[PDB]
Formats: C-alpha cells, structure tokens, sequence
C-alpha cells in the first residue's frame, strides 16, 4: 500500500541525507593517522565527498581509530565513544587496531578495538594506504545506504 | 634641538601607530584656527531656514526691510552659490 | 506595528524551527543512556562600560554640527574626545592594559 | 483605542519588577530586569523618544546589564495628554540632545572630569594591594 | 661549514624606518600572502576522481 | 577548476537578489505604482495624512491634479 | 502584504547561509589545491541540504542536568537578532524605514552578547563558562572601536538613517574619503564575529551556526553599504540591488580568503593590538573627522 | 496625573522596597539601584518628552551615565568584598556592629 512507499521514500531521503554528509573524529593514534592526514590531502580530498576535516565529538558521526590502542588508552576511548549522539559508527582502520598487530603479543596492547567498541568497517593494511581508507569510508556509505528504519519500526 | 629629533626619530621605530595617533590629534586641534572656511560653515548654517520667518509690521521706518523677497534689499545668498 | 509584527515573525519562526529540530529527533527511540576569579576579565568590563559611557556622551555628534555656534561645540566635542584619549593614557600607564 | 497599550506596557513593567523584587537565583533576577528594561525602552519608543529610547536600548541593556551579568559569571487615559501641531522639518528631541555641545558646556564640563575621575577611582579601588 | 638565519641587523635611517612603519601601518606582508593565496586558487588542483581514477602503483 | 566554484555562489547571488527586489515590487504595488513616501519630521507625514483626506478614497497615493482646481 | 514582504526577507538569508557553507568550503578547497564538496549534487549544490537533513535528524544531546530554560532561549536569540538585523537594511528601499536604522543596529548588536553569555552559563561547565567570558571580553572590546568608528564615519552622511548613504556617495565612494577607518572596521568586524584569525572559540548547534554565518552576511552587507556606495537610479532599483548583492558577496569571499590565508591570534595579542593600537588611532581619526567638514565647510544637511 | 506615571512610581517603590529587604547577595542591591534609576529615567523621559521642554532633553542622559558609572564602582566594591569572603552574602559583613 502507499504506507509501506512512503515509509520507504522517507527512509531512502533519510539514509541519503546521513551518508551524504559523514563527520568523523579521528583518533590519531600511531602511524595510521598520517596516512588518513593523506587522505584529507589534495590528491585525495576527503572533503569533496562530504566528509569534513576533524569534525568535533559532540556532533561527529562516524568514529575512525586509526592505530595501536594501549591498555592506558582505552578507557578514555570508551568515554569518547560513549560521548556520541545516536547515529554513530565506529571504523577500525590497520592491524594494529584491528587485531593487535605487530603488537598483539605485548602486555599494554588492546588486542583489537572491537574488545572495547563494536566496530562497522574494518580496513586492513598496516598501515593502509590512502585510497584503502577512502574506499572503508565509501564501503560505509554504502553500509549506511542499505539499512532501513522506517520499514522495521512499519512492520513491527 | 636634537634631543627632540631623536626621541621622534625612536618613536617613529617600534611605536608608528602612536605617532601618527598623536600627530593626527594635534592636526585635528590646531588646523580648525587657521582655515579660513570655518567662517564660511558658520554662514551656511546661518542661511538653513528652519522655521518661517515671521514677517514684520511696517511703520514706514525700515528701508532695510524689504516688502517682496524679489526687492534688492535684504541677506542674499549669491555666495553661497559662488561656493 | 510594523516592527512589532516583523519583531514577532522573527522570534516566532526562530522558536518554532528550533522546536522542530529539537523535537524531530526526540520521536524515534534511542538508548537513551570553579573559584579562580580572575581579576584582569573585571577590569575589562570595567573599562568596557566606562568607555561606552563616554560613546553615549559622543553620539549627539552629527547633530551637533548645526548649532551656528562651531566655535563652542568643536571645542567641547575636542574636550570629551581629548579626556576619552586621557583616560585611555592613564588606565595604560598605571598597567591596567596588561595580561 | 488599542485597549490602552501604554497602560499594558506600564503593567508589565511593573510586573517584571515584582519578579526580580524578590531577587530569585541573581540571574534570573537580572533577566527579569533585562525584559523590565526592554519593557521601559518600549514604553518610551511608543511615547515617540525614539533616541532616548534607544540610549537606553544600547547603553543600560549592552553594556551595563552586561557587565552585571558577567561579575555575576564570574561568581557562583493615554492618547489625551498629547499635542496637535507639528515639529518642522526636524525631531525636537534630536535638537534638545544636540543642545549639549552648544548649550550644555558645565554639563559637558562636569561629566566629563566626573568620567575621568570615576576612572582613576576605579583604578585605585581595584588596585588590590 | 655552518651558516646564521637570524643574525641580520635591521638599518636605522631615516627611509628604513618609514619603510618599516609603513609595513606596520599598511600591513603590506599581509596583502603579500594574500596575493600568494589568490594566486595559488587559479592553478588547478592536484585531486583525482576516486574511485573512477586511481592512484598510481608499482610491481 | 576554479569556476565550479561559480555555480553555489551564483545561489547565494539569487538568494541575495530577492528581498531588495521584492521589497520595490512590493512598494510599488502597494504606493500606487509610485516609491513608497518616507515620513520623517512630522511635516511630510502631516502632507500624508492631507493627501489622504483630499482623495477621498482614504488613500494617500491617489494624487489630485490640477483638474481638480474648478 | 507586509507579511509577505518580511517573508521574503526572511527565507533567502537562511538560503544564503545555507549556500554560504558550501562556498565557503568549495573556496577553501581551491585555495588549498584540492575541490569542495562536488559529489552531493551537480557541483556540491545538494551539498548543504544533506547536512541540514542529517543534522535535523540526527539526537540531541541535552546536559541532563542544564537549564532547559536558557539552554533554548539562547539560540532564540541569536536567530532573532541575526534576522532583526537584516529590517533597517536599505537595498535600496529598506524593509523599515527608520530614522535611527544605524543606532538600531547598534543596539542589537550590543544584545548579541548575551547569547554568548547564557550559552556559556547553561553549559554547567568551568571550562566552557571561562571560553564564554573570554568571548564576551573580546566583544565588548571590539564593538567599542565598532561604535566609535562608525559615529565617526557618520559625520559626514549628516544622519543615521541608512537610506541617506546613498545619497552621500552619489558621486565616489567613502572608502575614498577615509579608507583607515574602514581597514580598522574591517578588521573589527572580523574580530566581532569571532573569525579568523580571531576564532579562539545537532539541532541548536546549527541553530547557532546559522546565526554566526547570517551576522557574518549582515556585517559584510552593512561594510558595502558604508564604504563602497552603489549608484541608485529610482525608476530602476535592481541595478543597486545587483551592485549592492555583488560587493557583499565579494566582501564575503574576502573573508573567507582572510581566514585561509593567516594564523591566528593568542588572547592577549588581540586585546593588545585593539587596546594599544585601534583605540588610540580611533580616537585620533574621530578628532580629525570632527574637526574636517568644520575646516572645509563641508558639512551635511540633515539636521 | 495619569496612571502611567503612578505606575512608575509603584515601580521605583517597588524595586526601594526589595532593596530594603535584603534577602541575600549584595549583588541584588545593585540590581535594585539599576531597577529604580531606569524608572527613573523612563519617567523624567516621558515628563520632558510630554511638556515639549526641549533643552531639558539633556537630562536623561546625564542621568544615565552618571548612573551607569555608579554603577562600575559598587561593582568594583562588591568584587573587593568577594574577595575576602569568596561570596557576596550580605551576612558576612557583620563585622562592624553598633
Ligand atoms: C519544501 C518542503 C521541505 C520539507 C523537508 C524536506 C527537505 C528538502 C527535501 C529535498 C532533498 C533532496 C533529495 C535528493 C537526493 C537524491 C540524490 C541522488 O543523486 O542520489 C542518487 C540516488 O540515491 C538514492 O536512491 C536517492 C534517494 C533520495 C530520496 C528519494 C526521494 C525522496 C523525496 C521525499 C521528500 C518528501 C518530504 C516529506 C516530509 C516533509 C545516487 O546518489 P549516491 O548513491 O548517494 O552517490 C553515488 C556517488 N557516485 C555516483 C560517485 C558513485
Ligand atoms: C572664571 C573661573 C576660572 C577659575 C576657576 C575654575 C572653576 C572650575 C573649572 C571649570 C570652569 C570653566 C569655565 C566654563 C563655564 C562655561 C560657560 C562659558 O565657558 O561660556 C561658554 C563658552 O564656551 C567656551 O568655549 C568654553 C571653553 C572652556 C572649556 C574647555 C576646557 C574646560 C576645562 C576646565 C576644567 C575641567 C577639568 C580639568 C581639565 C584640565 C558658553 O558658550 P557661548 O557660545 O558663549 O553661549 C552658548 C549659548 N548660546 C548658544 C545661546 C549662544
Ligand atoms: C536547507 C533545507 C532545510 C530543510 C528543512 C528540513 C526538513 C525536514 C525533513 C524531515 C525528513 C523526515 C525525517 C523522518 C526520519 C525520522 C528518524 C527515524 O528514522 O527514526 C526511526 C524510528 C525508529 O524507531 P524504532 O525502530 O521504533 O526503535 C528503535 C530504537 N530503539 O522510527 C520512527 O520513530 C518513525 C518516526 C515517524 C516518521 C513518519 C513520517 C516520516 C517523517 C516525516 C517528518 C515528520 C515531521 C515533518
Ligand atoms: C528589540 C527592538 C526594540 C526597538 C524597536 C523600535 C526601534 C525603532 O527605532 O523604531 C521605532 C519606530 C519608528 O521610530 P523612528 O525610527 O524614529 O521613525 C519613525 C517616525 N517616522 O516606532 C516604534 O517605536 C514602534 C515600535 C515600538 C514598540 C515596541 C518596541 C520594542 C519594545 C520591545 C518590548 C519587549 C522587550 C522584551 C525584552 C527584550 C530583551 C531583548
Ligand atoms: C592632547 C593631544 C591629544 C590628541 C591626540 C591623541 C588622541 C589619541 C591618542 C592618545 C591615546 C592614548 C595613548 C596612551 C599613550 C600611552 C603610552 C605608553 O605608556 O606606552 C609606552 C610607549 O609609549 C611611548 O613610546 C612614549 C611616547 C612615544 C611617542 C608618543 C607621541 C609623542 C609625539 C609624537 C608625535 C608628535 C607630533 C607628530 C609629528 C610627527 C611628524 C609627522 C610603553 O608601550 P608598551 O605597550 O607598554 O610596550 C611594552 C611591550 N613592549
Ligand atoms: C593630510 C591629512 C590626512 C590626515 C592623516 C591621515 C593619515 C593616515 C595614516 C595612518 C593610517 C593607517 C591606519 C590603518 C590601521 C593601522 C592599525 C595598525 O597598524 O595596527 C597593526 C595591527 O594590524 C594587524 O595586525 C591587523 C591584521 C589582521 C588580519 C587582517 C588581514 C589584512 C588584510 C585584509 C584586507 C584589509 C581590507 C581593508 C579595507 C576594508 C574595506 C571595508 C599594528 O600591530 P603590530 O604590527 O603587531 O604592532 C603592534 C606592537 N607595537
Ligand atoms: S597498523 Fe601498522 S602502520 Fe598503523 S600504527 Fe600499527 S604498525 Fe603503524
């Protein structure tokens, strides 16, 4: 029926709105932020895709942790996390906070950021390159494209 | 003589804004004596007719009064053309 | 009337559109889950109010140029410009300008 | 007869200084009087002191409401008794105000020795020491 | 083999000093990266159109 | 390049361009074709309000010509 | 149709600002060899859209223990303002006539503090409280040399009705006639709107950030309006409209270009260089032009 | 007399009143002397204003500023007294008794 279309334009004009316009804090961790200051460069702009240069965490929208995460860390990443509005996502950007890493063996290291917040994309490379990042970010998007609200709060 | 050279010589290094603050005010203070056009603002704000004015009553004892605002006699405002 | 219409549509619409968007996303269900002070930010305002009060004195200015007496208002317009710049001098001097 | 909006304008300005009277939390005690000195400034604007009202406007809300209220951060009937000619080509007003550099020279004169002097008194009392 | 970056003396003439003031006055260094960055707007940028053009690679 | 710069500005120019404009068309039609009469210092509102009796239509953009002398 | 007329004052400003973001960006970009946003959109156009809609959309974070009081009347305010300050406008008939237009503005721009103030109050934070009064310090200070200034530029337009600048510069423009006073208004009204470089500082958040870029329009309109006079025919008032939207815009970008082209200041450097510089300049040029139409007997009509 | 100009003098009585009644915080003293002089001002505004005396136009903004300045010393004082106490009660200045 138009119940069903209307609730699924809505949803489409809403999925659209929130993956045109992707604000991310960036934890500049290790060495893995120098490659995401790459991709805000000129050759590859992350601003003309609608992703904005450090965004601020009381209205940023996508969470990128980009390096090792310690045991002394990890606490105040969990806060930052917490202190997010709704529509939040959570990118793991290297191996090393991803699963570790090179440091996956080691007394202080966090093995991988998912133990402390779920993570949505996982890119991985150690540490990968610009493009890489660039393609996570746009796999989000399209992530974000294919989820439904209006539908599920429709049908149930 | 020379100490007053100098000490605007070092004023005008490393306090510019100052200097040119000071100059410009003494300028302000002093130029308004000595031009002869302040005369001349005075007039204008003399002829800026605000109000009506009030004709007098003849007794035949004013030959400076005109009776018409075409008669000769009168202020006239010929200068303030020229200007 | 005319500004107390075009006043009203203003804090009318501003009110009504921040409702809207604070209220917006209050539909859908989510988780849902000292002393210091300092004394040179005083001497600011001080300063602040002191000069805006001289800035009340100067506004009759562009009025006071007709007056047919130029000669006494261009001098008190100097007098009150000339003790701003002197009160200006003095809180510099005794270091009352410093961080 | 727009019921009399003077006299509405008077009631809430009366009210608002009733609600601060009781000087409830300062700050809220300096909004009532920031929306009674709105209130006054519009009673004077309707008057026809455009001028007047807007020195209040500006000097007492701008600048002196403000001050308050950052010390304070810092820490924890009508329509008849009016006239029937005209004024000329200008406001009289305007003209009053604009007075005081022609007519007003002790005014001038006495202001402004007292501005300076509240300055220096300024200066001494917050010396510290 | 060592050289100095900071160990010029400015003049202290008459037209250095005017030189210097007018500097501070008309804030001519100012206007000078200004035009830098006027004239840096009119080149073309360096960005690709990912994902469509790619970053270059090696064996 | 540079002049795709152009086309979000040229927006905000056509956003800049409609409330002057609209405030003359405004004027115009409700001045009776003519610029709206500005009324400062008592004496031009006192011509107003004397236009306005005169036309008889209680409008002060009405203007009576000579025609209207006998 | 006043109603309609306010309404047509009222909406394309919001549309400017939302567009301005997009400029702004997409200029930015330029000027750092890369592009703005050019994705959302033909050339980036769909761009602020998308980031109205997200940030509508997206929850608000109340401080769960804030004034709710304040923390909604503060951007109330600044919305008000921001759009009050557009009535006294003339381009070239303004939407209110009024007697006093530059003083009005004055006024509101005086109130524009408080917004700054109760925002800072209600965000029931030390440090956030310490930001909002070193904002509200570094206002006070700059609309002093604001208020001066702009009384001093005046003494020569005769009066502070807006309409008047026309006439003034029917023939050159006052950038001209005094051109450090506007360099010194530049950079104050820079400083007022707490821009590079001197910007040391969901819902409510854009509520705010509208405000900011409306003031930001505002002041760049009046600086056109003051110093740069645009010729006004009667019988066709949308060439001044045209010239009139073209020097905003071009003042507009040249903030922009300002805020991409410098550093930033420290606290005390600011209050420094208007204390120490502007004041006593201000002062000393408000004396000259005092003094100038009485020594060239140049005085305006309008008494 | 009209009641507009009763109406302000209520006010002023009204604002000396809650001056007079010292709750707490000296600060709300000066918020009542700031009360009563903008009654102050808005009725010597509306008696001048109404009479058409038009030199007398001056005298409300004297008024004003002189006021105003008032106003910076009592606040300078009161930061004085907080700066002993740490606050600005009324009750901790009972030093001084008669
Ligand atoms: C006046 C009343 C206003 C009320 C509130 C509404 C606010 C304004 C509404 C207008 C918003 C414009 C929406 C247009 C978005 C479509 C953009 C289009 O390009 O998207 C395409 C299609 O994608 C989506 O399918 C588009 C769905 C958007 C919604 C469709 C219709 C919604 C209209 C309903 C509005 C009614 C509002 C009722 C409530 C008031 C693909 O883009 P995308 O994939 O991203 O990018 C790929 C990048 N590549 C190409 C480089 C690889
Ligand atoms: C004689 C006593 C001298 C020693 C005692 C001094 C007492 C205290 C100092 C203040 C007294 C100064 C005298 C000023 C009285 C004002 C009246 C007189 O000056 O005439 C004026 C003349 O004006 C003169 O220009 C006054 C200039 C003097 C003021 C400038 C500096 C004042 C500083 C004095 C002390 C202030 C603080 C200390 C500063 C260092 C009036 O102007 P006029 O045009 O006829 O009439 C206007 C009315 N119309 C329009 C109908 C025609
Ligand atoms: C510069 C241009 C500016 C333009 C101005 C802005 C225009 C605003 C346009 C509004 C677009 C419509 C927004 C609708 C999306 C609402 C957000 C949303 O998706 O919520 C989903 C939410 C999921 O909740 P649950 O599944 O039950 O619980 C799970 C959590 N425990 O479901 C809802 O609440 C649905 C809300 C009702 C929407 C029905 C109508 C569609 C919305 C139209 C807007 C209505 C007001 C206008
Ligand atoms: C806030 C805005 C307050 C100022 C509004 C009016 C400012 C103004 O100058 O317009 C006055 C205008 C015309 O005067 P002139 O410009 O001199 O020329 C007309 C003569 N031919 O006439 C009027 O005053 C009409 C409107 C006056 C009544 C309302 C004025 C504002 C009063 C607001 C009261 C509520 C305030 C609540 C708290 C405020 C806190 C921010
Ligand atoms: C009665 C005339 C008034 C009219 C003109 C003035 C109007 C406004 C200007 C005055 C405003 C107030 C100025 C306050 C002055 C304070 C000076 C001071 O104490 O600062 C000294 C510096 O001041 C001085 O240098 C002393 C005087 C320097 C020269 C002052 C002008 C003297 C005459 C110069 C011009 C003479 C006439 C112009 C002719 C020039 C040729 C065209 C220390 O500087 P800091 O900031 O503390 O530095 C610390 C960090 N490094
Ligand atoms: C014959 C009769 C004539 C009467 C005399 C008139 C002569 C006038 C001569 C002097 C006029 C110059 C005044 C202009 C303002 C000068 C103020 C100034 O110089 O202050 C600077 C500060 O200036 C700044 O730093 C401002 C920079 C802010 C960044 C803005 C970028 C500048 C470029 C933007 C373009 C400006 C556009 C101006 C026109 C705007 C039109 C509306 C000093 O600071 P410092 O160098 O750090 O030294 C202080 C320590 N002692
Ligand atoms: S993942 Fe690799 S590149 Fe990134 S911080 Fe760890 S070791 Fe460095």
């Amino acid at each position: 029926s138009r119940g069903e279309y209307v609730v699924a334009k809505l949803d489409d004009l809403v999925n659209w709105a929130r993956r045109s316009s992707l604000w991310p804090m960036t934890f500049g961790l290790a060495c893995c932020a120098v490659e995401m200051m790459h991709m805000a460069a000129p050759r590859y702009d992350m601003d003309r895709f609608g992703v904005v240069f450090r965004a601020s965490p009381r209205q940023s929208d996508v969470m990128i942790v980009a390096g090792t995460l310690t045991n002394k860390m990890a606490p105040a990443l969990r806060k930052v996390y917490d202190q997010m509005p709704e529509p939040r996502y959570v990118v793991s950007m290297g191996s090393c906070a991803n699963g570790g890493g090179y440091y996956h063996y080691s007394y202080s290291v966090v093995r991988g950021c998912d133990r402390i917040v779920p993570v949505d994309i996982y890119v991985p490379g150690c540490p990968p390159t610009a493009e890489a990042l660039l393609y996570g970010i746009l796999q989000l998007q399209r992530k974000i494209k294919r989820e439904k609200r209006l539908r599920i709060w429709y049908r149930r | 003589a020379g100490r007053i050279a100098s000490f605007l010589k070092n004023a005008w290094a490393k306090e510019p804004v100052l200097v040119a603050s000071f100059a410009i005010g003494g300028l302000a203070i002093i130029l308004p004596s000595l031009s002869p056009y302040t005369n001349y603002a005075i007039r204008i704000n003399r002829a800026t007719p605000y109000n009506y004015p009030v004709p007098l009553r003849d007794d035949g004892n004013m030959p400076d009064v005109p009776s018409h605002p075409q008669d000769p006699q009168g202020p006239s405002l010929e200068w303030l053309k020229n200007l | 009337m005319n500004i107390m219409l075009t006043l009203l549509t203003n804090v009318t619409l501003a009110s009504l559109l921040v409702l809207i968007a604070f209220w917006l996303p209050q539909l859908n269900a989510y988780s849902e889950k000292r002393l210091p002070f300092s004394m040179k930010f005083f001497l600011v305002a001080i300063t602040f109010l002191l000069f805006d009060l001289e800035i009340a004195l100067l506004l009759p200015l562009p009025w006071a140029s007709q007056t047919n007496n130029l000669k006494t208002m261009l001098t008190m317009a100097l007098f009150l410009l000339i003790l701003l710049a002197a009160s200006l001098a003095y809180e510099w001097t005794q270091k009352g300008l410093e961080w | 007869m727009t019921m009399y909006i003077a006299f509405i304008l008077s009631t809430i300005f009366v009210i608002g200084f009733v609600g601060f009277s009781s000087k409830p939390s300062p700050i809220y005690g300096g909004l009532g009087l920031i929306v009674s000195g709105g209130v006054g400034c519009g009673i004077v604007l309707n008057f026809g002191g455009s001028f007047l009202g807007l020195m209040v406007f500006l000097i007492y809300l701008g600048g002196m409401l403000v001050v308050f209220g950052y010390t304070t951060a810092m820490a924890t009937g009508d329509w008849v008794i009016y006239d029937t000619g005209d004024s000329g080509f200008f406001s009289e007003e305007a003209m009053g105000i604009a007075a005081l550099y022609s007519y007003g020279t002790w005014l001038v004169i006495v202001t402004g020795w007292s501005l300076l002097i509240g300055v220096v008194v300024i200066m001494e009392i917050t010396r510290g020491n | 083999t060592y050289k100095f970056v900071n160990m010029r003396e400015p003049s202290m003439d008459m037209k250095s000093v005017t030189d210097r003031a007018a500097q501070t006055l008309l804030w001519t260094e100012l206007v000078r990266g200004l035009g830098m960055t006027l004239s840096y707007l009119f080149r073309e940028p360096a960005t690709i159109n990912y994902p469509f053009e790619k970053g270059p690679l090696s064996p | 390049m540079w002049f795709e710069i152009l086309p979000g500005i040229a927006v905000m120019a056509a956003c800049l361009f409609i409330p002057g404009m609209a405030t003359a068309h405004i004027h115009k039609f409700t001045n009776g074709g003519k610029e709206k009469r500005v009324a400062h210092f008592s004496y031009q509102w006192n011509l107003m309000e004397r236009d306005r009796r005169i036309s008889g239509v209680n409008r002060y953009h009405v203007t009576k010509g000579l025609e209207n002398i006998d | 149709m006043f109603m309609i007329n306010i309404l047509s004052l009222i909406i394309p400003i919001l549309l400017a600002v939302a567009f301005l973001t997009l400029v702004e960006r997409k200029v930015l970009g330029y000027m750092q060899l890369r592009k703005g946003p050019n994705v959302v959109g033909p050339y980036g156009l769909l761009q602020p859209i998308a980031d109205a809609l997200k940030l509508f959309t997206k929850e608000p974070l109340r401080p769960a223990t804030s004034s709710i009081s304040m923390f909604i009347i503060a951007p109330i305010l600044a919305l008000s303002l921001a759009l009050t300050m557009w009535v006294p406008l003339p381009m070239p008939y303004p939407l209110i006539n009024m007697n006093l237009g530059v003083l009005f503005m004055l006024a509101m721009s005086s109130l524009a503090v408080y917004s700054i103030l109760w925002s800072g109050w209600a965000s029931n934070s030390k440090y956030a409280l310490i930001g909002a009064l070193r904002a509200v310090a570094q206002t006070i200070s700059y609309e002093v040399t604001l208020a001066i200034i702009l009384l001093s530029v005046l003494l020569m337009n005769g009066s502070y009705t807006l309409s008047t600048l026309i006439t003034t510069q029917e023939h050159i423009w006052m950038i001209f006639t005094s051109w450090p006073l506007a360099m010194m208004w530049f950079i104050s009204t820079l400083a007022e709107t707490n821009r590079a470089p001197f910007d040391l500082t969901a819902g409510p958040f854009a509520m705010f950030f509208m405000a900011e870029y409306a003031n930001i329009i505002m002041m760049n309109a009046f600086t056109a309006i003051l110093f740069l006079g645009a010729s006004h025919d009667p019988h066709t008032p949308e060439l001044y409209t045209i010239n009139f939207v073209l020097k905003t815009l071009a003042l507009t970008i040249t903030f922009l270009w300002i805020r991409a082209s410098y550093p930033r200041f420290r606290y005390d450097q600011l209050m420094h260089l208007l204390w120490k510089s502007f004041l006593p300049l201000t002062l000393a040029l408000c004396m000259w032009h005092i003094s100038l139409p009485i020594m060239t007997a140049s005085i305006p009509p309008q008494s | 007399m009209p009641l507009v100009y009763m109406n302000i003098i209520m006010a002023f009585a009204i604002a000396l009143a809650g001056l007079l009644m010292y709750r707490s915080h000296l600060m709300s003293s000066l918020l009542c002397l700031e009360g009563m002089m903008l009654s102050l001002f808005i009725m010597s505004t509306l008696i001048i204003l109404n009479t058409h005396f038009t030199l007398a136009n001056m005298m409300p903004i004297i008024l004003l500023v002189f006021a105003a300045c008032e106003a910076a010393l009592g606040l300078s004082l009161l930061v004085m007294v907080s700066n002993t106490y740490g606050t600005d009660y009324v009750q901790n200045l009972n030093l001084l008794q008669c």
